[PDB]
Parts: C-alpha cells; sequence; structure tokens
C-alpha cells in the first residue's frame, strides 16, 4: 500500500 | 483494542508528524506507520504505530480512500481530536 507522511 | 479519543495541539508552520498507509481503495483503514520523533503526533503521546486512525475532528475516515485522508488531514489545524483505535 501507499504511503505518506502528513 | 479499545476505542480511543486522543488530542493533538499542533502550530501552522508543521505536519502532524504521522506517515498513514491503507485507505478503502485497499480494503484496509487509515493505519499509523509512522510516528516522526519530536513532531506534534509524537508530542501528543496517545498516537501509536499501528492505530486505524477513525475519524478527525468529527470527519468519519473509515471508508476513505488513501489521498482523500491526506487531504482531509492536512487541512485540520490547531487543537485536533483524533478517534483511534489498536488492532
Amino acid at each position: 500500500w501507499p504511503t505518506s507522511k502528513i | 483494542g479499545p476505542i480511543r479519543k486522543v488530542l493533538l495541539l499542533k502550530e501552522d508552520h508543521e505536519g502532524l508528524g504521522i506517515s498513514i498507509t491503507g485507505g478503502k481503495e485497499h480494503g484496509v483503514p487509515i493505519l499509523i506507520s509512522e510516528i516522526h520523533p519530536g513532531q506534534p503526533a509524537d508530542r501528543c503521546g496517545g498516537l501509536h504505530v499501528g492505530d486505524a486512525i477513525l475519524a478527525v475532528n468529527g470527519v468519519n475516515l473509515r471508508d476513505t480512500k488513501h489521498k482523500e485522508a491526506v487531504t482531509i488531514l492536512s487541512q485540520q489545524r490547531g487543537e485536533i481530536e483524533f478517534e483511534v483505535v489498536y488492532v
């Protein structure tokens, strides 16, 4: 799955 | 585990200090995969790797796609309430 830093 | 309500405080110059993975298009919740040290989520004390983010500020995230969640989460400012659960 994709991962985003927020 | 139990559903928890968690408060996070951040200033406008910083992000949440979280990496998230998952999303409805993958058939899994929005999951916290990293807590970045020293940033707001770490400092708040009640958010952990493995937590599913069920809602933020009353906005349901249980059926949200990954990028939908990014937009919703990054829009929140100041005093931010999370509903989370660790499974």
